[PDB]
RNA sequence: CGAUGUCGGCUCAUCACAUCCUGGGGCUGAAGUAGGUCCCAAGGGUAUGGCUGUUCGCCAUUUAAAGUGGUACGCGAGCUGGGUUUAGAACGUCGUGAGACAGUUCGGUCCCUAUCUGCCGUGGGCGCUGGAGAACUGAGGGGGGCUGCUCCUAGUACGAGAGGACCGGAGUGGACGCAUCACUGGUGUUCGGGUUGUCAUGCCAAUGGCACUGCCCGGUAGCUAAAUGCGGAAGAGAUAAGUGCUGAAAGCAUCUAAGCACGAAACUUGCCCCGAGAUGAGUUCUCCCUGACCCUUUAAGGGUCCUGAAGGAACGUUGAAGACGACGACGUUGAUAGGCCGGGUGUGUAAGCGCAGCGAUGCGUUGAGCUAACCGGUACUAAUGAACCGUGAGGCUUAACCU
RNA sequence: AAUUCCUUGUCGGGUAAGUUCCGACCUGCACGAAUGGCGUAAUGAUGGCCAGGCUGUCUCCACCCGAGACUCAGUGAAAU
RNA sequence: ACACAGGUGGUCAGGUAGAGAAUACCAAGGCGCUUGAGAGAACUCGGGUGAAGGAACUAGGCAAAAUGGUGCCGUAACUUC
RNA sequence: AGUCGAGUCGGCCUGCGCGGAAGA
RNA sequence: AGGACCGAACCGACUAAUGUUGAAAAAUUAGCGGAUGACUUGUGGCUGGGGGUGAAAGGCCAAUCAAACCGGGAGAUAGCU
């Protein structure tokens, strides 16, 4: 525990930014096809995070072409190159669930 | 060759720079310190016993110490012996590192796995359950039949019936070393292997080529 | 469900070659008031390794 | 299986133990030394501990938190006013078990259970 | 129910 | 993780508004479709006047899954519906000509490639 | 016939081989691909649905394949009760009628706390020849053994073309199994919060009880699968059918008689687990005990006093160990548990006070407060000085060595 | 067909697939007119069949809360 | 037959919510049901929750889940109106 | 039988064996 | 108005689970039907065994019913065990 406290903050990212459930975030992502690397971003909002060290991951949602899509990130991943807050929502939960049952102006987050 | 005896530390991943995510398993592996040779003279088969660890002086036995005494190494938690193959030489005293692991790519762990005290067939044998309703009276997750009639009129050996499940030796063979860190005294194999957090392991490398 | 033989009075005494009861091994005795006592057990007038504890 | 589980269930349901801790935290720092069985007075350590700790430092939130855990004021004003400055110095242990034989009625194992300065 | 009923 | 009787959105314009799995494909007791298997499928809804018609028995790829699909990093991409891809039951090809809402890269192989090149995302 | 529960299904199987698949072969009216047919082979594998009480069968869609049989038409002191197989009722039909029908139709109580054998697990006793603590050897036993597709070889061999290999190699799957919890998740009545009704704490404010945890939303540890690691093997030996080499009997021929070779998922190993009650009770290493006396039936004899080891057990604090036993850790020369301290995690900005608002509320103090089983620490509490069991150099015979 | 043995008759519908169901045909083994025939709104803890919703019924079970089961103390059966 | 989860006619009828003698929580009043203590295995019973799927279960949706109030809008074939 | 140099060929009756010969 | 509707008391008993040496010789739990009537219930009365009574199941007539129970003919008879 000691010894994989050392393993873990090691590996661990300095960088990532302060976000929080319900902020419009952009994560920006490395695709690869073959030998070429592009960055693809994913922008949407957090609907929670998971905070565990070196296991931290947060749950972006985003509606993309008419279809509700999820990804859970691993924070520490350098398949994340990158985390960006575009907007700082305003919720009481840690977790927005709920907003998975909601569309259009039903699932709108008001401003922090 | 030889293994070593190592702790189960825990699990962590290993992230990659190519995106990979490997989960691994921690094994804290101290000096091994050999405290007897086996000889195919005095013992009929050639092997090292080795301790790793330490044990409380006031809990070590007098037999316990003086076998320590022999070899001239500090008590260790247990004994443990690794079959030599034809070449391999060692004398007693000699510690062996991790290091021994710099250059194997699989090892085979064992340990005793986590114990499921007595378990029910549907667990310990994956029996299917009967049907929880449809009239189905008092024999949910029961056995069903455990044989045929007179013929043969009894029970066989090896029926798979409810018992205690886990708590036993069990190997994971052909794991990858993912690292060798000798300065920590760490050997991180990728994937699960068998154990509690801080049970003893016995790392050996991989017997299937 | 049921026997089809009366068991004997053999086979009674064997299973019951398990049911003795096991004596205290050895009591404890109070470094100050004497006493005998289970071990890590308070003696019955309320002492326990020395001290006067309870007092009742 | 119940690998590194705490609590004992004490053959109650949750509404009946918690109700059953509250009770006997009051009795405890009330008369304080009381005799009951021994797996319960392990548990009440669980109980009475915090709340002696919690007391250390007196504030209204605190009081009220206190309140909230015994339901008795009597016996918030003695933790507060009377322990909390009593343990004011002491790292946890405020009690001590004492093992006591064996219950008549049904051979229940009993300990005695004290605040360690009485 | 009947053993080897009718 | 999509089974016999699972009923599927169509990601195409091949005129099947819902379809139900009657078989998962390649393998003996084989339980789960996720994405980019091939399943068996009836056209249990259709438009009027599309490419299919209702009761018509024939393949179809998966290409969204509310289970979503694990990557190599421990990341997960789970979609709201279950969705697939109409293919000919001969020539495991599109019916369709336009694929509808993002598709994952698991379909990025020579077999899918068409749908990959149609899919507006991933 | 002083009762052997009777179809089918479910659950759980086990065996045979007359082999469905996978493995090995011979012949072919075998170019290749794909078949036909026979021989060897039982290691492992051997669909899900629609219909019907069905067995079966037909059908849909899979699969490498969807084997055939035995086991009281395997299995109701294991489940079901659709059918069959009581009493109700009706139809057709037969009968003057009561009634009748392996005709139909709707409805119609399925009991048993396991003594013995068996089987799955788990202990106690004694033994194994002085006692004790360990590590082993491995007689013997069990587990495991399935297979697709793609690519390369190669659009090669073969073929008029169409099509299209063997042998060998690489990858990736299905099903099954073992482990595990790092990840993704479930659960999480022991954590946090929202909220309805009502009762109470004098009241306000704040709280608590009850209502399925009142109803809900989240969620720690643990357990866990849908999660993710790993497995089946290679190799060896001896073979089956089969194919040979040399080779007479029988001047030839002949795989066989003498001799020699090859040959399969079967067999023996190789891999994993159990394992010396293996009474054939094994081995190795270490530790401990080096006192006197008395008597009789004078013997592997029984007492007495002194002695009490190594170690064990007991008790206590306990555990990712556990029904209980057992197994592991620890007992002050101490982190064994609880508490406590710090952290993490979770919830999501407590109370009080202030400000704004007529007010519900909002805002500030404030990512606040609270926070289980987690992590790192810490003798505050509880793990006691003892006592107990276990002895005092371990039979006889013979051999080799005391040289 | 609460009646049809042959029979899962045949044709149509519904389903990927329907021995059941619905419509129809008539070769009614063996319907039929108050031991009523055919129909019929409403009604039924009535029989059959299909959908939507819903779900641990199931794929395939996992975890949790309680009562037993297990251990201790007291009491103390039974069939055979 | 029992200090037996059964059966037994009449009268009385508080508070908050509620249409209510339903239901929840309480008053007056009455009780905790005459073995307890631990533990936290299988399995059984009674419950809670469940990824993805959603009748694939089964003789049969058996059981479970679900629906559920008031007001207003709106409501088909058929019909003995 | 394939010059060669002694037996050879095929039927009959009989003794004892061989295949034909798969099961829970 | 109503053998009207929803729904407690009250009267029933459709389904499932449990129970099956039961808590109970027919119940319990969750659902379920009727609930101003051909309703339900208290007290008392009348009908008697080839007899009663029966919205009919050979149902019921004191845990007994294709002929009650008790005593008697009676030691029926038993080519059966
Ligand atoms: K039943
Ligand atoms: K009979
Ligand atoms: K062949
Ligand atoms: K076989
Ligand atoms: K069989
Ligand atoms: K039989
Ligand atoms: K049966
Ligand atoms: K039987
Ligand atoms: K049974
Ligand atoms: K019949
Ligand atoms: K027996
Ligand atoms: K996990
Ligand atoms: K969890
Ligand atoms: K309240
Ligand atoms: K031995
Ligand atoms: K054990
Ligand atoms: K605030
Ligand atoms: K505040
Ligand atoms: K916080
Ligand atoms: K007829
Ligand atoms: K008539
Ligand atoms: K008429
Ligand atoms: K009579
Ligand atoms: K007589
Ligand atoms: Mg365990
Ligand atoms: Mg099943
Ligand atoms: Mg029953
Ligand atoms: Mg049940
Ligand atoms: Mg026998
Ligand atoms: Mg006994
Ligand atoms: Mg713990
Ligand atoms: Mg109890
Ligand atoms: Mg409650
Ligand atoms: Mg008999
Ligand atoms: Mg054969
Ligand atoms: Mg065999
Ligand atoms: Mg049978
Ligand atoms: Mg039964
Ligand atoms: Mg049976
Ligand atoms: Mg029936
Ligand atoms: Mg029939
Ligand atoms: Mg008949
Ligand atoms: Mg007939
Ligand atoms: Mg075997
Ligand atoms: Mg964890
Ligand atoms: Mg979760
Ligand atoms: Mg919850
Ligand atoms: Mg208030
Ligand atoms: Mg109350
Ligand atoms: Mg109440
Ligand atoms: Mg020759
Ligand atoms: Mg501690
Ligand atoms: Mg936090
Ligand atoms: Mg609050
Ligand atoms: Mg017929
Ligand atoms: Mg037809
Ligand atoms: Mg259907
Ligand atoms: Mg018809
Ligand atoms: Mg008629
Ligand atoms: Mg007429
Ligand atoms: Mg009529
Ligand atoms: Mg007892
Ligand atoms: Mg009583
Ligand atoms: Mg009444
Ligand atoms: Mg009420
Ligand atoms: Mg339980
Ligand atoms: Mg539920
Ligand atoms: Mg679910
Ligand atoms: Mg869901
Ligand atoms: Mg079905
Ligand atoms: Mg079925
Ligand atoms: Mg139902
Ligand atoms: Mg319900
Ligand atoms: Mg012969
Ligand atoms: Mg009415
Ligand atoms: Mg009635
Ligand atoms: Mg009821
Ligand atoms: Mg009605
Ligand atoms: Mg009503
Ligand atoms: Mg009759
Ligand atoms: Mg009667
Ligand atoms: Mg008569
Ligand atoms: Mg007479
Ligand atoms: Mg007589």
């Amino acid at each position: 525990s000691n010894i994989i406290k050392q393993l873990e903050q090691e590996q661990m990212k300095q960088d990532v930014p302060s976000f929080r459930p319900g902020d419009t975030v952009e994560v920006k992502v490395w695709v690869v096809e073959g030998s070429k690397k592009r960055l693809q971003a994913f922008e949407g909002v957090v609907i929670a995070i998971r905070n565990r060290g070196l296991h931290s991951a947060f749950t972006v949602r985003k509606i993309s072409n008419g279809e509700g899509v999820e990804r859970v990130f691993q924070t520490h991943s350098p398949v994340v190159d990158s985390i960006s807050v575009k907007r700082r929502g305003a919720v009481r939960k840690a977790k927005l669930y709920y907003l998975r049952e909601r569309t259009g102006k039903a699932a709108r987050i008001k401003e922090r | 060759m030889i293994g070593l005896v190592g702790k189960k530390v825990g699990m962590t991943r290993i992230f990659t720079e190519d995106g990979v995510s490997i989960p691994v398993t921690v094994i804290e592996v101290e000096a091994n310190r050999v405290t007897q040779v086996k000889d195919l003279a005095n013992d009929g088969y050639r092997a090292i016993q080795v301790t790793t660890g330490a044990k409380k002086a006031n809990r070590v036995t007098k037999p316990e110490a003086g076998h320590f005494a022999k070899a001239g190494v500090e008590a260790g938690r247990g004994l443990w012996e690794f079959r030599l193959a034809e070449g391999e030489e060692f004398t007693v005293g000699q510690s062996i590192s991790v290091e021994l692991f710099a250059d194997v790519k699989k090892v085979d762990v064992t340990g005793t796995s986590k114990g499921k005290g007595f378990a029910g067939t549907v667990k310990r044998w994956n029996f299917r359950t009967q049907d929880a309703t449809h009239g189905n009276s008092l024999s949910h997750r029961v056995p069903g039949s455990i044989g045929q009639n007179q013929t043969p009129g009894k029970v066989f050996k090896g029926k798979k019936m409810a018992g205690q499940m886990g708590n036993e030796r069990v190997t994971v063979q052909s794991l990858d070393v993912v690292r060798v860190d000798a300065e920590r005294n760490l050997l991180l194999v990728k994937g699960a292997v068998p154990g509690a957090t801080g049970s003893d392991l016995i790392v050996k490398p991989a017997v299937k080529a | 469900a049921v026997q089809q033989n009366k068991p004997t009075r053999s086979k009674r005494g064997m299973r019951r070659s398990h049911d003795a009861l096991t004596a205290v091994t050895s009591l404890s005795v109070d470094k100050t008031s004497g006493e005998k006592h289970l071990r890590h057990h308070i003696t019955a007038d309320g002492y326990y390794r020395g001290r006067k504890v309870i007092a009742k | 299986m119940r690998h590194r589980k705490s609590g004992r269930q004490l053959n109650r349901n949750s509404s009946h133990r918690q109700a059953m801790f509250r009770n006997m935290a009051g009795s405890l720092v009330r008369h304080e030394i009381i005799k009951t069985t021994l797996p319960k007075a392990k548990e009440l350590r669980r109980v009475v501990e915090p709340l002696i700790t919690l007391a250390k430092t007196d504030s209204v939130a605190n009081r009220r938190l206190a309140f909230a855990r015994t339901r008795d004021n009597e016996i918030v004003a003695k933790l507060f006013n009377e322990l909390g400055p009593r343990f004011a110095s002491r790292a946890g242990g405020y009690t001590r078990i004492l093992k006591c034989g064996f219950r008549a009625g049904d051979n229940a194992p009993m300990a005695y259970i004290e605040l360690v300065d009485r | 129910k009947c053993i080897r009923a009718p | 993780m999509i089974q016999e009787q699972t009923m599927l959105n169509v990601a195409d314009n091949s005129g099947a508004r819902r379809v139900m799995c009657i078989k998962v494909l390649g393998g003996s007791h084989r339980r789960y479709a996720g994405v980019g298997d091939i399943i068996k499928i009836t056209i249990k809804e259709a438009i009027p006047r599309g490419k299919v018609k209702k009761g018509d028995v024939l393949k179809a790829v998966v290409v969204r899954t509310k289970k979503g699909v694990r990557r190599p990093d421990g990341s997960v991409i789970r979609f709201d519906g279950n969705a697939c891809v109409l293919l000919n039951n001969n020539s495991e090809q599109p019916i369709g000509t336009r694929i509808f809402g993002p598709v994952t890269r698991e379909l990025r192989s020579e077999k899918f490639m068409k749908i990959i090149s149609l899919a507006p995302e991933v």
